[PDB]
RNA sequence: CCUCUAAGCACAACCUGCGGGAACCCGUACCGCAAACCGACACAGGUGGGCGGGUGCAAGAGCACUCAGGCGCGCGGGAGA
RNA sequence: CGAAUGCCGGCAUGAGUAACGAUAAAGAGGGUGAGAAUCCCUCUCGCCGUAAGCCCAAGGGUUCCUACGCAAUGGUCGUCAGCGUAGGGUUAGGCGGGACCUAAGGUGAAGCCGAAAGGCGUAGCCGAAGGGCAGCCGGUUAAUAUUCCGGCCCUUCCCGCA
RNA sequence: GAGCCGGUAGCGGGCGUGGAUCCCUGGAUGUCCGAAUGGGGGAACCCGGCCGGCGGGAACGCCGGUCACCGCGCUUUUGCGCGGGGGGAACCUGGGGAACUGAAACAUCUCAGUACCCAGAGGAGAGGAAAGAGAAAUCGACUCCCUGAGUAGCGGCGAGCGAAAGGGGACCAGCCUAAACCGUCCGGCUUGUCCGGGCGGGGUCGUGGGGCCCUCGGACACCGAAUCCCCAGCCUAGCCGAAGCUGUUGGGAAGCAGCGCCAGAGAGGGUGAAAGCCCCGUAGGCGAAAGGUGGGGGGAUAGGUGAGGGUACCCGAGUACCCCGUGGUUCGUGGAGCCAUGGGGGAAUCUGGGCGGACCACCGCCUAAGGCUAAGUACUCCGGGUGACCGAUAGCGCACCAGUACCGUGAGGGAAAGGUGAAAAGAACCCCGGGAGGGGAGUGAAAUAGAGCCUGAAACCGUGGGCUUACAAGCAGUCACGGCCCCGCAAGGGGUUGUGGCGUGCCUAUUGAAGCAUGAGCCGGCGACUCACGGUCGUGGGCGAGCUUAAGCCGUUGAGGCGGAGG
């Protein structure tokens, strides 16, 4: 994950704030769509969740740099 | 951090107590017990089953935890402590001697 | 967060009781509204949403070893659908 | 709430129809003259309001019996000083 | 340390003693169970009935329902429970509060006073079990119901049209 | 620099030498309450305005901005900017300010300007450059320490209270203004060449200083910050680190043995027991991109650099000064000065005015009514280092999920409770039982280390055995014989007690207690003549016409020296 993870700071940080905010909208959904699994067993994977959970802090933690001066 | 100490999943003799002698490999370090694992201190555990799931239980089982101390690296030579080399742009565990 | 308003189903003898009519109930934020929750769940499940019922659950109180404390309190909220309308998500 | 008029405004505005929409927050379990409230207790004490049937007795929310409901009181069995 | 009606703790004595909490009251046959006069059912019997019945407010805070249970808590017993573990359960435009009103009182623009802290105080504001305000009858759950469902009947907003 | 996803085991999933977890630094995010500040309110909850955005969105809802009050300054106002508000263990200053006590009663006095309440300030605070001290041809800000000194003095001269000077040390620092006088802007008006407000210049002193005149004037000539800048150093993570093997006893070596080795390291802790060389370390030595701190060292600034003689212009006002009421000081009405000041009266500008303990004259000292100022000093919530400090009734109230449980309406009170083993190897499975609990088996060196488990005393409750008791009567024991039982070959000894003799508990308090006077159910643990400074004897030493230092300084980091103020 280590790996895949040193890209978003790159591949979500040339965009911009209209790109983003659904970028993480779509994110927030597919973490709704997890957490909607396991109250009824099926997914497991944790991982998975907790990962998707920190993805969200990053491009939220990337757009909230770039609302700062910019263009 | 700074709970670190002598060896790593690498090969090893025991000057211990009932495996004085007794060289292994690959101890699984800790270090919240400051142990290791290696290939002897193997205790029999009692089993029920923690579920019948894998019913039948015997005493053979695992292999027991290790005072990291009890232990002594090898390589190119025999036991012989560990200083370190800077590798001119690196940081190795080198023994006296031989080299890692 | 219109995906943050809607924390997950309730599943329960009950709640299945309400699938029959468009009776869809789930564990919401304990500070949503009823016109928040309608919302969220149209966007979400993709449904008219056309009434909205909620109450507030308190957690119950639990005791392991001499330590003792309550689980965390909550809000649920069932949405019922417009006429002939499901949340596929919810079926099955 | 009805009414009066000031600023204003009278291509606003209010008022009556008729259509189409909108209508949030908290409480809601359970005990509640009590073993769940106040009295260290499943304490013969204390606790505001409403309903509280029938027959008889002069009357009544009194008294005796009983509807509906609820209970025989959270140790017993004997003995006949 | 032997003493301070010493201090903390432990265990004795009284003692198998007084007690077991209203004198409204019990009996039996089934059942369950490792075991129950004590749990379940049936049939008798007694008590309350301006109640010892039902409902609301306060206070209490899951004690509600259910499935496993019985160490302890229940003045005995326990298979039972207001007890243990776990899962469920409380649904409102019209019911009660709040997006209304003011009461004593409280607070407090102006303003007054006091070594300091702080004490007053007009307007205003807060303040309810008072004023105002549109839902009645049924049916459903193991557990909610003028709240869910059914029938019938209403209230405010907003927009359009006349 | 190899393991990680806290206390985490567990199902069930993942990340990491392409360098995670982790540690340090800076940022991002930071629901609600709380000074709490849009308004409200029963803290963590309700309800809004305005601007922008979500949804069919106008009713409805959510999201992001933003709206408290007060004081300064700009300035009418509209508004705008800075700030303020709370919290903080002690420490500090200021505003208020007890009583029990002591005086062997008690009121002045004491306790004490203490405890406490309030306001304020900060890493310190206060104080601070002489209207001083007080006798010295003297000293020269303030604070802090030692002496001076239990002195001088105060005191119902009772209890008791208690200075300063000087000397020896720490530390070091000195400045800015007000006003003469000159300029400027603004607003008054009588536009008067004046009134007063703000600016700027000028000016800061006591061998008096300054203003204004006139002489002298020859300064890229020296001073130089308490301000600013940059460095070193320091703080917030870390890192490098010498030298041992074998045998033997043993569950286990590190013990013991043989033969070695390192040492700028033989501090310490751990590893199955006791280890310089197995582990962590220790001596010695390295380390910061980032954030702090930082004249210690450099600079740069602001700021400061004169004599003569004239004038007599100016040197802080409801003040000085006097009287009345008080406080402060060693000073309690005293011969009562000095410093503050609530009241009344009320000046002068160095030909002035205050002080040297009533007052007067001499001789002197000093310049009030404006402000600022490092260091030395105080404290310890916090981090570290040490201990002839404690070791679970001790030590903090808390070694433990404690300011908790419980208590109280509330302020507030306030517990108890630590230890298996080297390692969970935490006892599969079988047997009795509903379970609990046991008996086997098995683990371990040990299971009477089997789990609230190291050791596990005493009181207390039992089972088994030995002696001995139902005609005896007692502070329960003791002396003497005797019987039975038990040891050893014996002499002798141990247990029990049948008769005989003799016998008024312990403590306390009292003239006097078995006392029918007090206290104690029994056992275990806690539980009371100390310490500091003075004094007086005595005593072990040193030196003795003398003895001895205190603070502080230099040294060490369990090393001591110096220091003559002073007694
Ligand atoms: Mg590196
Ligand atoms: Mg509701
Ligand atoms: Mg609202
Ligand atoms: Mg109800
Ligand atoms: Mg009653
Ligand atoms: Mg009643
Ligand atoms: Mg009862
Ligand atoms: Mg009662
Ligand atoms: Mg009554
Ligand atoms: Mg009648
Ligand atoms: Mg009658
Ligand atoms: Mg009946
Ligand atoms: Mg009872
Ligand atoms: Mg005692
Ligand atoms: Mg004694
Ligand atoms: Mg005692
Ligand atoms: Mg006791
Ligand atoms: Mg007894
Ligand atoms: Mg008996
Ligand atoms: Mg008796
Ligand atoms: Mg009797
Ligand atoms: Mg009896
Ligand atoms: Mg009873
Ligand atoms: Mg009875
Ligand atoms: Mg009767
Ligand atoms: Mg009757
Ligand atoms: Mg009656
Ligand atoms: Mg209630
Ligand atoms: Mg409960
Ligand atoms: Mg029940
Ligand atoms: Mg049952
Ligand atoms: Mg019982
Ligand atoms: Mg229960
Ligand atoms: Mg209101
Ligand atoms: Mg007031
Ligand atoms: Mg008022
Ligand atoms: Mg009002
Ligand atoms: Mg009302
Ligand atoms: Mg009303
Ligand atoms: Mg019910
Ligand atoms: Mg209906
Ligand atoms: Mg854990
Ligand atoms: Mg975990
Ligand atoms: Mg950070
Ligand atoms: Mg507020
Ligand atoms: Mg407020
Ligand atoms: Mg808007
Ligand atoms: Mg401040
Ligand atoms: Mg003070
Ligand atoms: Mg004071
Ligand atoms: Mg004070
Ligand atoms: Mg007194
Ligand atoms: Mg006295
Ligand atoms: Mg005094
Ligand atoms: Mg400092
Ligand atoms: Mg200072
Ligand atoms: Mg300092
Ligand atoms: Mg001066
Ligand atoms: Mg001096
Ligand atoms: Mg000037
Ligand atoms: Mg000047
Ligand atoms: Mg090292
Ligand atoms: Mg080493
Ligand atoms: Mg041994
Ligand atoms: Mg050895
Ligand atoms: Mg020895
Ligand atoms: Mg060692
Ligand atoms: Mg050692
Ligand atoms: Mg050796
Ligand atoms: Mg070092
Ligand atoms: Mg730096
Ligand atoms: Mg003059
Ligand atoms: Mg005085
Ligand atoms: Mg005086
Ligand atoms: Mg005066
Ligand atoms: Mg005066
Ligand atoms: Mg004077
Ligand atoms: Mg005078
Ligand atoms: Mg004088
Ligand atoms: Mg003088
Ligand atoms: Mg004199
Ligand atoms: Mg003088
Ligand atoms: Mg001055
Ligand atoms: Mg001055
Ligand atoms: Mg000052
Ligand atoms: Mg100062
Ligand atoms: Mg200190
Ligand atoms: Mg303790
Ligand atoms: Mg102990
Ligand atoms: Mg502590
Ligand atoms: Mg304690
Ligand atoms: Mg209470
Ligand atoms: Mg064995
Ligand atoms: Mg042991
Ligand atoms: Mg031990
Ligand atoms: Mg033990
Ligand atoms: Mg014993
Ligand atoms: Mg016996
Ligand atoms: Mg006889
Ligand atoms: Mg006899
Ligand atoms: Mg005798
Ligand atoms: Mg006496
Ligand atoms: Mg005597
Ligand atoms: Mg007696
Ligand atoms: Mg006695
Ligand atoms: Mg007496
Ligand atoms: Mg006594
Ligand atoms: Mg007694
Ligand atoms: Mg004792
Ligand atoms: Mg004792
Ligand atoms: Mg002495
Ligand atoms: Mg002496």
């Amino acid at each position: 994950k280590l790996s895949e993870v040193r890209k978003q700071l790159e591949e979500a940080r040339k965009l911009s704030p209209v790109e983003l905010e659904k970028l993480v909208r779509e994110k927030k959904r597919e973490l709704m769509e997890l957490r909607f699994q396991a109250s009824i067993g099926q997914l497991s994977q944790n991982h998975k969740i907790r990962d998707l959970k920190r993805q969200i802090a990053r491009l939220l933690t990337v757009l909230n740099e770039k609302r700062r001066q910019n263009a | 951090r700074v709970k670190m100490h002598v060896k790593k999943g690498d090969t090893v003799l025991v000057a211990s107590g009932k495996y004085k002698g007794r060289v292994g490999k690959v101890k699984e370090v800790l270090p919240k017990k400051y142990a290791v694992i290696v290939e002897g201190v193997n205790i029999v555990k009692k089993a029920v089953r923690v579920s019948p799931k894998y019913p039948q239980g015997g005493f053979i089982e695992k292999e027991a935890p290790l005072h990291a101390s009890k232990v002594r690296p090898i390589c190119p030579a025999c036991g012989k402590p560990t200083r370190v080399r800077k590798k001119f742009l690196e940081n190795g565990k080198k023994i006296r001697v031989c080299a890692k | 967060t219109a995906y943050d308003v809607i924390l997950a189903p309730v599943l329960s003898e009950k709640a299945y009781a309400g699938f029959a009519e468009g009776k869809y109930t789930f564990w919401v934020h304990p500070k949503a509204t009823k016109t928040e929750i309608k919302n969220a769940v149209e966007t979400a499940f993709k449904v008219k949403v056309v009434k909205v019922n909620t109450l507030h659950v308190r957690g119950k109180k639990k005791r392991l070893g001499r330590y003792l404390g309550k689980r965390p309190d909550r809000k649920k909220a069932i949405v019922q659908v417009a006429p002939g309308q499901k949340i596929e998500a919810l079926e099955g």
